[PDB]
């Protein structure tokens, strides 16, 4: 198939989290989901996080319980039936900008921009591939390439075609630990804050993953001199023949 | 108990083999024996063997396999990139 | 500060692999022009395009900055 | 090995003293490799990371 | 005589897994089997665990998954386990079955063994596609819709086959629910014919990599291959544990991670790896009918082998043409699913169909011909008239 329709292959950048030992950068967690909040939640919903899972993750249970008040849930009607709010709590889901599909296509000339919760895991590539799709929209399109109205190019989708428009650019955002808010220092720490969306389990499963594989290699290597010691007597056994007279 | 079907494996004392005679086996004690450590030295030249003998059934079907598989790769490559767009529409439909 | 990413990028287009990918890439880009200036473009269901000049480029710079980018980074 | 004829006695290890050691290893076990995992991601961490924050 | 062998229940213990005879030569190939029965069981405990948190509306059921992997203790554990072991599940049966194969193990007397074998491979192959649909990914849906339907190609009545299996116009909820039913009873009935299995396989005992008589030496169950089966316990559970904690998804697909949608359907799908093999035979006939009646074939020409195996011998330990020949077998095997995985084009399209043939000529042509020649040239070249 054509490469145009393909896509580009998302090159392998050093995640810090990469590798058997390492667990996810916090920090970075924390400002990704900053670079989130201001910029991308403006059209992405995140519906299968809840605010409680912050807690200990980026941020502290005061930071987190502020955050979910700002908001406005649906609460039990009252003692005469007619509806009621009610500000957010830690067992609330991070809601979303659109209240239906049909508002969130009207919104985006028709398109509709998927959930974040997942998207590391629902996507080939990865950290790899987010990042550079949100770092690889070029100032103009390869030349004869006829572009449809409404339309971006980003040479990382399938297709070249995405109906999301470049939205990082350098300082649009003030990090709060005053780390410099470059185009490609905010895509480095939403896609890290987004594979925690993804992977909360990360850090605890690779902890995990270690004891493991540590107890289960030593009964490998120790069942195989078990296993030899038993069938000593069998590997070494010794046959004669005398023929028998008639 | 109900009567079973002749198979061709019995139990031990009537296991179905041919009348043995004249055979006699040797063995000794694992506990005896030299702790597990010997097989190096005497145990490594010799293995691998078995293996030697084996690899040209493995590997030549196999190369013949991967020898194929690249090649209708490549030549997927280059039907779909602009240099072979010419080709393409002729082996296409 | 400037864009991490940006600076590399700019760095390799200048090495001389670089200058190589981007003339191949401009070469293309000439020619293509020069065809829709002239007439019965809209109809011609032939129309080149330069993305495989440009996956070419792109794919260099990415082979040359993906492995350095991060030590940039906080 | 001399040391195994002091403690067991050429006798194998017992089910009791096997279960009891169970327990006793998986504790220590647990901290040997939480500590080390800790270690090794120095500064990623929560914990690192509450310390830079004060409000 | 001693109580494992008076009691009614223990003496079953005993004589499949304590004092049974074994022939003193097998080797490794042969611990396959419990490596199956291991499966089996964690198959079993983790779904169960699982079915507790899981909910099969078509509403919920991509959610209550996801309510595993989020909210559950150690539900992300339960559920790479299980999908993780699936394919392991499928890694050991071909590795079995292929041991089979080698040497002669469908061969007269254990016919009824490697039958009922075949039929569990089956069995096997449509509970792994039950659990899949159970997830409601987007590939949960369209391979819903693609095998199910599979059957309208079945002249006449077929359509209504398909529409009664989906309980309606197309997948949805009713689909949905009857599936995950379904996935929950059949591992049961697989057990049933497990059982089955080992009681064919007791009255003839196992073969061994000679081919030979194993009559003249045995070794006990007990003791030798129970710990030599432990050995390869570990380490199949050591590497399954290297993906469930260290790579859960490299042997998934992304797409599964998005809730389904009647309407759309990913230019990406692709079947689950162990059902690439027989995907792509299909994609090689370019006619509906013919296409789902040469996959199906695919799997019961294996019931063809003690009757096209002509040889004189069982087994190819000792057979030059038949082990080269297996091999091209082997190989060719994994080409098939490698076209499964590539787009329906032009070098992939003719190889498919090439492959397919060289799959079916294996059964059918090449093991009769080339038992038979061999055959021959153990005799000539030692008979001197
Ligand atoms: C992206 C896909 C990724 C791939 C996924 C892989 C699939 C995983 C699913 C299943 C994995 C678990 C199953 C294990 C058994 C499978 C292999 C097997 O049965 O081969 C038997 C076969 C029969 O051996 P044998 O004649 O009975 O043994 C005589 C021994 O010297 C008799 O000697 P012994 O009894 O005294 O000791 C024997 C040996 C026994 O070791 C074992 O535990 C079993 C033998 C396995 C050897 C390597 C298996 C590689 C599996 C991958 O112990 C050893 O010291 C050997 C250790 C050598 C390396 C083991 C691997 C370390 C991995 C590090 C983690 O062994 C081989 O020839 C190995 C062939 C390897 C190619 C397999 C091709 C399929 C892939
Ligand atoms: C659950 C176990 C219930 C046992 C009843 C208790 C009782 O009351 O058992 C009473 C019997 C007495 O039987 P007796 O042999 O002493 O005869 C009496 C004098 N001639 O003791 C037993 O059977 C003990 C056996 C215990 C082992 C049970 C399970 C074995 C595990 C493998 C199962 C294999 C069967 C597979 C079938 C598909
Ligand atoms: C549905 C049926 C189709 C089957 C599915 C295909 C099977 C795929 C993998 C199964 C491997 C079976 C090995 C042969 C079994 C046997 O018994 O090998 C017996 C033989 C030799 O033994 P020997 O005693 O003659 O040695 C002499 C002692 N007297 O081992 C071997 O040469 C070693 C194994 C060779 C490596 C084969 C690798 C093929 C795997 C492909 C990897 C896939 C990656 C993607
Ligand atoms: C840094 C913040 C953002 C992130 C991390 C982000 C990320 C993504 C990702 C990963 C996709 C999926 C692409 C794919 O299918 O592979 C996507 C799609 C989309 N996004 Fe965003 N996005 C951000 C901000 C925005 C904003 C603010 C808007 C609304 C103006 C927007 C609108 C869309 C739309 C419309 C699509 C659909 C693409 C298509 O179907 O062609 N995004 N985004
Ligand atoms: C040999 C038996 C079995 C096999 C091969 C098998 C295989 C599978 C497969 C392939 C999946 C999808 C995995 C994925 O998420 O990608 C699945 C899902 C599921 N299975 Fe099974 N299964 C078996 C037995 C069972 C049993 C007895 C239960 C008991 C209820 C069960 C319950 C479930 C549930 C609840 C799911 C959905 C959760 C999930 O996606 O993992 N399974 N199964
Ligand atoms: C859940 C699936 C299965 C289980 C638990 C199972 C279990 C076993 C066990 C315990 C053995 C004895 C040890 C060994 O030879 O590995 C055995 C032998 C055998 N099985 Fe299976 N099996 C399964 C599936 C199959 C399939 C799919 C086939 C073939 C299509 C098959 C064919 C055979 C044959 C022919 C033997 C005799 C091998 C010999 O002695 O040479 N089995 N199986
Ligand atoms: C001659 O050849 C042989 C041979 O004969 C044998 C026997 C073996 C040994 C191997 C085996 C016997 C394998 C056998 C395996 C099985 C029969 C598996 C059957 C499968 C099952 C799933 C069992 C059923 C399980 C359950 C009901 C339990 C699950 C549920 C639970 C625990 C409840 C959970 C709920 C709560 C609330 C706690 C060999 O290796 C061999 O060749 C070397
Ligand atoms: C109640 C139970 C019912 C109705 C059905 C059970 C029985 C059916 C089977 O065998 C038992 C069946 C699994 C079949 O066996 C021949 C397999 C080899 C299936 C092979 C298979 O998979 C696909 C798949 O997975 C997909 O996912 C995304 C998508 C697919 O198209 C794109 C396919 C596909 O085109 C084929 C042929
Ligand atoms: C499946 C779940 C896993 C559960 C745990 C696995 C099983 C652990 C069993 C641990 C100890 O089990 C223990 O085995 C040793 C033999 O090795 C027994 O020892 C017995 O045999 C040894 C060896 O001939 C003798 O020296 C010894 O005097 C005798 O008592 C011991 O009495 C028993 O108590």
């Amino acid at each position: 198939m054509t490469a145009a329709e393909h896509g580009l292959h998302a090159p392998a950048y050093a995640w810090s989290h990469n590798g058997p030992f390492e667990t996810f950068d916090h920090a970075s967690i924390r400002r990704g989901y900053q670079v989130y909040r201001e910029v991308c939640a403006a059209c992405h919903s995140l519906d299968r996080v809840a605010w409680r899972t912050l807690v200990g993750v980026s941020h502290t249970n005061e930071e987190v319980r502020n955050m979910a008040e700002e908001f406005e849930y649906d609460d039990e009607p009252d003692e005469q039936g007619n509806p009621k709010k009610r500000p957010g709590k830690l067992s609330d889901y991070i809601p979303g900008p659109y209240p239906n599909e049909q508002a969130a296509r009207a919104a985006n000339q028709g398109a509709l921009p998927p959930d974040l919760s997942l998207i590391v895991k629902a996507r080939h590539g990865g950290c790899d591939y987010i990042f550079s799709l949100l770092t690889g929209y070029p100032d103009e399109p390869p030349a004869g390439v006829a572009l449809p109205p409404g339309s971006n190019y980003n040479p990382y989708f399938p297709g070249g075609s995405i109906a999301m428009a470049r939205v990082l650019f350098d300082d649009m955002v003030e990090y709060e630990d005053g780390t410099p808010a470059t185009t490609s220092q905010m895509a480095k720490d939403v896609t890290t804050f987004l594979n925690w969306c993804a992977e909360p389990e990360h850090d605890e499963r690779k902890r995990l993953g270690l004891k493991t594989v540590i107890i289960l290699s030593s009964l490998y290597l120790l069942s195989i001199w078990v296993k030899k010691f038993k069938w000593a007597g069998i590997k070494t056994r010794k046959f004669v023949f005398n023929p028998p007279k008639p | 108990g109900p009567p079973s079907g002749k198979t061709y494996m019995g139990w031990w004392g009537h296991m179905g083999g041919p009348k043995q005679k004249g055979i006699t086996s040797y063995a000794v004690s694992p506990y005896a024996q030299k702790p597990l450590q010997g097989i190096f030295h005497n145990a490594v030249f010799n293995s691998f063997r078995r293996f030697k003998s084996q690899f040209l059934y493995v590997l030549i079907p196999a190369g013949i396999y991967w020898y194929w598989w690249k090649n209708g790769n490549e030549y997927n490559e280059f039907l779909y990139s602009k240099a072979g767009r010419e080709e393409l529409e002729r082996v296409n439909v | 500060v400037t864009d991490q990413l940006e600076d590399l990028r700019e760095h390799f287009k200048n090495t001389e692999e670089g200058k190589a990918l981007v003339h191949h890439y401009e070469e293309c880009a000439e020619r293509v022009k020069i065809q829709q200036q002239q007439p019965g473009y809209a109809d011609l269901e032939h129309k080149e395009d330069c993305v495989e000049e440009f996956f070419h480029l792109q794919h260099y710079l990415d082979t040359a900055t993906a492995p350095r980018l991060f030590d940039k980074l906080k | 090995s001399s040391l195994y004829k002091t403690f067991f006695k050429r006798n194998a290890v017992f089910v009791g003293t096997i279960f009891a050691g169970a327990f006793v290893f998986q504790t220590v076990f647990d901290t040997a490799i939480t500590s080390w995992y800790e270690n090794h991601n120095k500064g990623k961490l929560w914990k690192d990371v509450k310390a830079r924050i004060a409000a | 005589m001693a109580f494992r062998k008076s009691n009614v229940y223990l003496s079953l213990v005993n004589s499949y897994i304590i004092d049974s005879p074994q022939p003193s030569s097998i080797n490794y190939w042969w611990n396959m089997g419990s490596l199956l029965g291991l499966c089996l069981v964690i198959q079993i405990v983790t779904g169960i665990f699982m079915a507790m948190h899981y909910s099969s509306n078509i509403e919920l059921a991509f959610s209550s998954v996801e309510h595993i992997m989020r909210d559950v203790h150690n539900g992300y554990i339960l559920r790479y386990l299980h999908a993780n072991g699936a394919s392991f599940f499928f890694m050991v049966m071909f590795m079995h079955m292929a041991k089979g194969l080698y040497y002669g193990s469908y061969r007269s007397p254990r016919v009824t063994l490697w039958n009922v074998g075949v039929i569990i491979f089956t069995l096997t192959i449509a509970t792994a596609f039950l659990g899949y649909c159970c997830v409601y990914g987007q590939m949960s849906h369209w391979g819903a819709t693609v095998i199910t339907n599979l059957f309208s190609a079945i002249p006449f009545v077929g359509n209504d086959i398909v529409s009664w299996l989906w309980g309606g116009f197309s997948v949805s909820n009713p689909t949905i629910q009857r599936f995950f039913a379904l996935h929950y009873l059949v591992p049961f009935i697989i057990a049933a014919m497990v059982i089955m299995h080992l009681m064919a396989l007791h009255i003839h005992g196992s073969s061994n990599p000679l081919g030979i008589t194993g009559n003249l030496d045995r070794i006990p169950m007990h003791s030798y291959f129970i710990f030599k089966d432990l050995v390869t316990v570990f380490l199949f559970m050591l590497i399954l544990a290297l993906f469930v904690f260290y790579s859960p998804n490299t042997l998934g697909h992304p797409d599964n991670y998005i809730p389904g949608n009647p309407l759309v359907t990913p230019a990406s799908i692709v079947p689950e790896w162990y059902l690439l093999p027989f995907y792509a035979i299909l994609r090689s006939i370019p006619d509906k009918l013919l296409g789902v009646i040469t996959m199906f074939a695919a799997i019961l020409v294996l019931l063809v082998l003690p009757f096209t195996d002509r040889s004189v011998v069982r087994g190819n330990t000792f057979k030059v043409l038949s082990k080269f020949f297996f091999f091209i077998f082997v190989f060719n095997f994994v080409l098939l699913g490698q076209i499964g995985a590539c787009h329906v084009e032009v070098p992939y399209v003719l190889m498919g169909q090439i492959a397919t043939f060289i799959y079916f000529a294996y059964f059918l042509i090449i093991v009769p011909v080339i038992s038979t020649i061999e055959n021959v040239l153990f005799y000539i070249g030692r008979v001197n008239k």
